[PDB]
């Protein structure tokens, strides 16, 4: 709806930075609204949904198991590792690592999962194979959050992330069981002040947020009323010098407009 | 009563019970169960895509178990960070904690994790230090020059760094 676009422009003014926005119909895959759909933005932790999508594809292929326990050590720990640091002596299963990466944005969990699929280069190969020739992961956590202006490493475009997310959640890419598992992880708790803060009772939402350096912030989500998703929304911004509160606020307001004019 | 803070973290001692930990940290800031098992995880202010926090581990799941592990990210600030890549490269495995600090700077590090696998005995204690360069520490964003140094029984077992110059 045009009012949402007004809010997106206001956000660019407030933040003094670019905002990329896409609303995609889940069923048809048609773009409902877009703003800077083809500009690149750092993915930050939103890439963890694609990571686990790639892990699930291997599970579907019988080359990986959800219950496989991964042992790691101090050498593997990186900044922002609340769950993995707690489990250091016991190890964690693939299933627990995806849960940690997606629901808690645990950075070491993402690195360990990245190792199981062969690294950034292989995640990028996976995306390429499913038709996404735009999204690219080049580095590991925590360096991928650097967000140096004009650097294309670890970036996606709003339209590419939206289309790729659609393929993962509704496509034949993953088996039905895996699609549900991916959604379950996203439906589960650090993105409260973003889109969730404006969601009416009964609505469904499966989201993944991200934060990075240089005022980078973003969120990808599948949401819809009466407990079922019907639209994918992707919102990214980078470059602002406004505070995190301010950044969160602007995204939440775009979200409020999106719901109001649903 | 305020979020979890570095001051509260310092007040909590090894050997305290779950209730003592909760009374100091503020129950509203903490959670247990789920992804944390029987540990108590307490959140401070928002930071990055999560929060600054402390996690306290216990000898058992019992209501009267004792703290045998303390971990935190972004609650404690280094007092005088002087770490540089040059100093980091001079640190060697086998150094005592004292030698390490004389090399990277007395105020460049904070304690990331400290665990007593044989509590109440101190034998086998594992300690991870997070160290920072002059502008590397950030309690709300991402570090810009940091290192992880870990020890067992007071002797350095390994080290890793990010973005040191
Ligand atoms: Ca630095």
């Amino acid at each position: 709806h045009p009012e949402t676009l007004v809010k997106v422009k206001d956000a660019e003014d407030q933040l003094g930075a670019r905002v990329g926005y896409i609303e995609l119909d889940l069923n048809s895959g048609k773009i409902l609204e877009s703003f800077r759909p083809e500009e690149r933005f750092p993915m930050m932790s939103t890439f963890k949904v694609l990571l686990c999508g790639a892990v699930l594809s291997r599970i579907d292929a019988g080359q990986e198991q959800l219950g496989r326990r991964i042992h790691y050590s101090q050498n593997d720990l990186v900044e922002y590792s609340p769950v993995t640091e707690k489990h250091l002596t016991d190890g964690m299963t693939v299933r627990e690592l995806c849960s940690a990466a997606i629901t808690m944005s645990d950075n070491t969990a993402a690195n360990l999962l990245l190792t199981t699929i062969g690294g950034p280069k292989e995640l990028t190969a996976f995306l390429h194979n499913m038709g996404d020739h735009v999204t690219r992961l080049d580095r590991w956590e925590p360096e991928l959050n650097e967000a140096i202006p004009n650097d294309e490493r670890d970036t996606t475009m709003p339209v590419a992330m939206a289309t790729t997310l659609r393929k993962l959640l509704t496509g034949e890419l993953l088996t039905l069981a895996s699609r549900q598992q991916l959604i379950d992880w996203m439906e589960a708790k650090v993105a409260g002040p973003l889109l969730r803060s404006a969601l009416p009772a009964g609505w469904f939402i499966a989201d993944k947020s991200g934060a990075g350096e240089r005022g980078s912030r973003g969120i990808i989500a599948a949401l819809g009323p009466d407990g079922k998703p019907s639209r994918i929304v992707v919102i990214y911004t980078t470059g602002s010098q406004a505070t995190m509160d301010e950044r969160n606020r602007q995204i939440a307001e775009i979200g409020a407009s999106l719901i109001k004019h649903w | 009563a305020g979020v979890m803070t570095g001051a509260k973290f310092t007040q909590i001692q090894f050997g305290m019970t779950r209730q003592q930990v909760l009374d100091i940290a503020g129950a509203e800031n903490c959670e247990t169960g789920g992804s944390f098992g029987d540990s108590i995880h307490c959140r401070g202010h928002a930071a990055g895509d999560y929060y600054a926090y402390a996690t306290f581990g216990f000898t058992s799941a019992a209501a009267d178990a004792k703290v045998d592990s303390k971990s935190q990210e972004k609650l404690l600030a280094p007092s005088a960070p002087t770490l540089t890549l040059a100093k980091f490269n001079q640190v060697t495995v086998g150094m005592t904690r004292a030698q390490v600090l004389a090399t990277v700077g007395q105020g460049s590090c904070t304690t990331w994790s400290e665990y007593y696998p044989a509590y109440p005995s101190t034998a086998g204690v594992t300690l991870s230090l997070s160290c920072f360069d002059v502008d590397g520490y950030s309690s709300t964003g991402f570090y810009r020059g940091s290192a992880h140094l870990w020890f067992t029984d007071g002797v350095l077992q390994g080290k890793r760094q990010w973005d040191l110059v």
